[PDB]
């Protein structure tokens, strides 16, 4: 049941991203059949603070989809060892991978959310106050999204007050469309 | 030491 | 300068420790502390009677 | 090395660099040393990763390993070099135990700009095994040198890594793809498309053809991304209360309103050039002036479009303000043209350092010089260095950064010109700029009624009845107006009412030409 | 055996040897890259010593120095204290060189090379491209107080290693690569023809075909030149004017070489603008072939602060000093000193900084000849820049038809049968102009239809008021 | 209000407590104060004992 | 050396002003910890930041 | 270099101003230790500050 | 206070060592102050006239 529940507002833009990337969940599966289109992979919402993204961002994955929805907070992920973050992020899509490899058509389709991404994620190009390499772990995301592996059947959102600070090589379409 | 580690365990298991 | 660079690094964990397991061999030399008493107690005590 | 046969098309990005890193990169291993390894950037990737899978998918029948970034690392000291040496043992020990030189072993490692910094000292003060490059570097050629096996790259920011590890011998080879031209974005919709296609369904009245030139500067999956975007538009007519429901209907056709509407909304380039803001209204020839000029800037321009022995042509269009002058300058510019023109104008330099905005117009110049030629167009040169006659005050840096940009010649072989307008010539008479430009136009304002009438004519504000009011009286001002204000004024006039349009409009003309 | 490099090569060997034959610690020799660096250190090294064994040390100098890679580094000096603490009755000496040079091995050399224990009577030598990468403490007193034929040898050893290439081309164009990162073209010559999608055609005769430079451009060769663009269009002798002008610059450039009390010589030319003067400098400097050449040009340095420009100007101009002569030329010089009329505005500091060059001596020997363009002499009257100056030289504009019909003819625009109509007056109106403007008025004539290119070259001709 | 009018024992940093060497265990700590209401509330749900966070000198 | 005004004066945010936010909030902070002087001496001491030197702090 | 005579007021305090309060504080500070003898050189004496020098710190 | 000694110095580093001594003046029950060559102090020159404004304006 979605029943028009919660939102309050902008029924233009809840138009517009369902239509655009609930499409592939929602057809019967023969239509895509006769095309090669994949799912999206993800989608990135952002704006003003106090106007209303998380709301939305709750009750998309939250009643709309069967599945739990996997929260992760901004920094969280984050820890001193070196390959303890990439090892953090794996651990978001290794179900979604494993029940790919078994059932490649459709799975549960795990839906990880991101929130306040700009501290998390940033251009990789910038060290200064890190003095870190750390602030790649960006690159094990984009290399896992798509990879070498393409994953069909997993759904990621974003949310930011700043949207101008992510490197837009993870912004290109069929990463975040 | 892993060889070393194991051995110190079993070894001295037997032991 | 006018300068202020307050930075953090990271963390190399050590070796040794392929799985916790490694500490039941404490386990093991608790078990030969505990096995070693019995036998002169009444190994002398075997040889008072 | 190669065992099986391939296709091509599938990348579609271009088939010249494909061959290119085919004629060197294989040439040697297929029918000297060997390559080894190869890296290879574009900026969005476009693509990286469709091609590493299929010439992966072609050589090697078998798996090459993948990286997922920097996944070699852990905690554990040396088990993060221990990774590495995992996959490199049996190249190695493939060629010196079996010793066929059977190289169908390759790998791709993806993004080396996270795994190695440059000799280290990037990121400043890091553990000494939080960056090894040392490790699989003297791996691969340290000991020995190793011609069996070949080791890919993918980089979207190559030059953090590039100083350094890319000296020649670890890697000379680099490679860059770069973002689709009008015919090679041609033929990747058509790839897209092609299962579309291949199902009649599908896209009627496509019009691919015009599609790609519709994108100026796009690249890659959001032409992809059009599609998505597209079938998810006409997949939206049919979706319907909670449920949504889509009953089976196989009926769907792609049509060009789909890719027309997701044209604009969804998608945006890198880069883009507009005309909206410098034109409201287009150009309506208000007489023989227009054509005149019009006439002789098509001359110019066939003239340094010809002719190799003038690579600049210096020239200006002068007219009093609000005289239609800017504008006029960005169609003449259109109707050249030429593969690249800039805009320059203060607006974009705004609140900058003078020398900061003299460092935004070298860079386009310079982007220029890199064309074989270009137009580049300069407004309101008063307004871009700061002239107050109040006492006379400008910036110093910009007028030269400016003036013997005007003078030079760029590189032997490629032409080039400028053109530049502004509301006055008398001080540029007297800062000695107007002598470097060779030739002059004077732009003038309307000066008489007959033809502002037909002016009036071309918008059509005015009917038939208030035209001729204003043709007993209108004529004898013989106006000194610019047109710019004529379009304000009119609408200016238009608010009071239709009905009352003269009482203002005319006793608000009066006012101009003194 | 180093063909050239003779007197610095004299001074280095008496002042280090004679002292062998406190003792110096070490010498270190700085050189341009391509100096063939280790032949002289291998020579250097020889005649020190009949047999004292010849040490070879690899190019990564350092390494993490907590306790790997410390002792090694600390291992090969170790070995050479371990013969001098034997040996105390006579002088012993070992030669460790390193060629082409983190915390801990910076203070741990340092320490070892000097010492509260001596450890001197061995010497160490570093022999590196660049000076600013290596330790400061080396520099202060005390511690350490293309090659063309070469490349035919590269050559000979990568080339003679596998219907050819010439023997000379790849020798003689160095100028943008060398040949120690030449290694990815020669190695495609095989690729080059070879990518035909070809079991076996025919066996190759090692042909060579476009594997000259173009396969691997990318190379380091600091050629840093581009003397041609300033002169596009060759300068046509159109006057008597152009001669004087030319023999009397070329008198000056001349008697410097055999001059004694002027080894600056200075002189300013000057003509109005769009008369070209810029090219006619380069052609007298071309004309006189010098080792040295370089061009001080507004073009390059645009856009930049004052004391950036005349820094720019110190870095070219010390680069003449150091060459044995050679002439240099400064442009435009109202856009070097950013002059206006409107008000008088410029940039002061480049001024003087000029105006101080222009009498100041190069330091034992060497001379050179200044020359400089000027649209307008009377600013730099009033500038108190020109008494400095000696010699000036006025270019004239055109005064006549006859130098102009000459001048076209030299150049061939018109047929001699259009040429007729505008030479039916020579006299009929007199002319004030300058070659450049001129030149850029022809095309746009010529661009016109033939009927009206005369037409409107006469109307424009006037439009500058004759 | 925190200490003596209501019934809890409030967490309070002191300025920066926060504050760490190490990246994200700084940030960490917070999660460490919120952790102890978030599960309370997560079983006994909307009724629950109130937790209090004293911040100060937070600019 | 320490504490210097911490109003975005003294450069960028002063030296690192978290500082004196931590002093001032630690001796008067949540908790009374009513049992100790602190002794302080500045040949120069007009620079010190009004919130540190007002009356209970230091008075 | 580092013992320039360091300037009152609220800017422009310095950019070395906080290693010579150490030394000074080390030199004369609480805890007073006679066991040390200290040898200034320089080419300026001008620009030393002058409590830097007052008697008992280098006298 | 000579220029003799305070050669070279900006503006306000004129200014501060004025404001140094003084202020050490204002310490003391009487002080008997000098300041010679003024005209050079608040550098003057007669061409295009052009002095030191705040140097005035402080003292
Ligand atoms: N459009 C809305 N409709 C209904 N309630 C809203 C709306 N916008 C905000 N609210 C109120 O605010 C809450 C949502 O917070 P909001 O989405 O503004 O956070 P946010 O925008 O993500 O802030 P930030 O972007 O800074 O993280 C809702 O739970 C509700 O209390
Ligand atoms: N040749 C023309 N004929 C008719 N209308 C024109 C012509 N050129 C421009 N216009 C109209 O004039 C307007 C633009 O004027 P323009 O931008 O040149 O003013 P401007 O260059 O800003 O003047 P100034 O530079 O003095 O401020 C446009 O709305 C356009 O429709
Ligand atoms: N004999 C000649 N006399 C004058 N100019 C010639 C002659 N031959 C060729 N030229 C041309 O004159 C042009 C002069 O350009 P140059 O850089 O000297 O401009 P300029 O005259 O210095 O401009 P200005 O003097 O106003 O600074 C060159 O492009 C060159 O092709
Ligand atoms: N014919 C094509 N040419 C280039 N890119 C394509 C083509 N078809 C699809 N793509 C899209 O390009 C993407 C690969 O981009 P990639 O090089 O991975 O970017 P990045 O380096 O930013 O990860 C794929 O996700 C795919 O959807």
């Amino acid at each position: 049941n979605f029943e028009k529940m919660g939102i309050g507002g902008l029924d233009k833009e809840f138009s517009d991203i369902f239509r655009r990337a609930f499409a592939s969940r929602v057809f019967p599966p023969e239509i895509v059949e006769q095309m090669g289109c994949k799912h999206v992979k993800g989608i990135l919402l952002y704006g003003p603070p106090g106007c209303g993204k998380t709301l939305l961002a709750r009750q998309i994955g939250k009643m709309l989809n069967a599945r739990e929805p996997k929260v992760v907070n901004g920094p969280e992920i984050l820890n001193k060892y070196v390959g303890e973050s990439e090892a953090n992020i794996r651990k978001l899509f290794a179900d979604a991978e494993e029940e790919q490899r078994r059932l490649g058509a459709n799975s549960g389709l795990h839906i990880i959310i991101f929130d306040e991404i700009d501290a998390i994620c940033k251009q990789r190009g910038s060290m200064a106050g890190s003095t870190g390499v750390h602030d790649t772990v960006v690159n094990q995301l984009l290399s896992k999204i798509d990879g070498v592996e393409q994953l069909n059947n997993i759904l990621v959102i974003g949310m930011t007050n700043r949207p101008d600070l992510i490197d837009e090589a993870l912004l290109r379409p069929g990463r975040l469309e | 030491a892993l060889s070393e580690i194991e051995t110190r365990h079993s070894e001295i298991i037997k032991l | 300068m006018a300068e202020d660079a307050d930075m953090r690094n990271e963390l190399e964990e050590m070796q040794r420790r392929a799985d916790q397991l490694a500490d039941e061999s404490l386990e093991s030399t608790r078990r030969m502390l505990q096995l070693v008493e019995e036998s002169k107690d009444a190994g002398i005590r075997t040889l008072v009677m | 090395n190669p065992d099986w046969n391939f296709e091509k098309m599938g990348i579609g990005g271009l088939d010249k660099e494909f061959s290119d890193i085919f004629r060197r990169a294989f040439a040697s291993r297929v029918f000297c040393k060997h390559v080894k390894g190869i890296l290879l950037y574009g900026p969005p990737g476009c693509g990286k990763t469709l091609l590493a899978r299929q010439i992966g998918k072609m050589l090697n029948a078998r798996e090459p390993k993948v990286v997922n970034g920097p996944e070699i690392l852990n905690k554990y000291v040396g088990e993060s070099e221990a990774n590495i040496r995992k996959l490199f043992a049996d190249a190695e020990e493939e060629q010196r135990r079996l010793g066929a030189n059977s190289g169908l072993h390759i790998i791709i490692f993806d993004e080396i700009d996270a795994i190695c910094k440059q000799r280290g000292s990037m990121a400043g003060s890091t553990g000494v095994h939080d960056t090894v490059v040392n490790q699989l570097l003297s791996k691969i050629d340290g000991v020995e040198q190793l011609n069996n096996i070949l080791v890919i790259g993918m980089t979207n920011r190559p030059d953090l890594i590039d100083e350094a590890l890319l000296r020649p011998g670890r890697l000379e080879v680099k490679m860059e793809i770069g973002l689709p031209d009008e015919k090679g974005r041609l033929q990747i919709l058509h790839i897209h498309t092609a299962r579309m296609r291949g199902h009649q369904l599908l896209s009627a009245d496509v019009d691919i053809k015009e599609l790609a030139v519709e994108t100026k500067n796009f690249s890659g999956a959001e032409l992809e991304g059009l599609v998505r975007a597209a079938q998810s538009t006409a997949m939206n007519r049919h979706i319907i209360v909670d449920m949504e429901k889509a009953e089976s209907l196989q009926v769907t056709r792609g049509d060009f309103l789909a890719s027309l509407e997701n044209d604009i909304k969804p998608a945006f380039g890198t880069n883009q050039e507009d005309y909206a803001s410098y034109i409201m209204n287009g150009i309506i020839k208000w007489g023989d002036p227009v054509t005149r000029v019009l006439d002789d800037g098509e001359l110019l321009v066939q003239q340094t479009k010809n002719s190799d022995r003038t690579p600049l042509v210096s020239v200006l269009l002068e007219g009093p303000p609000h005289s239609g002058k800017t504008a006029l300058a960005a169609k003449i510019a259109e109707e050249s043209n030429f593969p690249f023109i800039k805009i320059c104008s203060p607006d974009k330099m705004i609140g900058f350092s003078e020398t900061a905005k003299c460092q935004a117009m070298k860079k386009i110049f310079d982007d220029a010089y890199k064309s074989q030629l270009s137009c580049v167009v300069v407004d309101d040169i008063e307004r871009l260095l700061d002239y107050v006659p109040i006492g006379p005050r400008f910036s110093n840096l910009v007028l030269q950064a400016l003036l013997v940009l005007l003078k030079k010649a760029p590189p032997q072989g490629r032409k080039l010109l400028i053109i530049g307008t502004t509301s006055r010539k008398d001080v540029l008479q007297e800062m000695e700029m107007l002598n470097a430009f060779s030739t002059t136009i004077h732009v003038p304002n309307i000066a008489t009624g007959e033809q502002l009438l037909e002016a009036l004519e071309l918008l059509g504000n005015f009917k038939d009845k208030e035209r001729t009011t204003i043709a007993q009286q209108v004529k004898g001002k013989k106006v000194w107006i610019g047109i710019k204000k004529l379009l304000m004024l009119i609408e200016m006039s238009l608010q009071m009412d239709p009905e009352y349009r003269v009482r203002k409009f005319l006793a608000l003309l009066r006012e101009e030409g003194a």
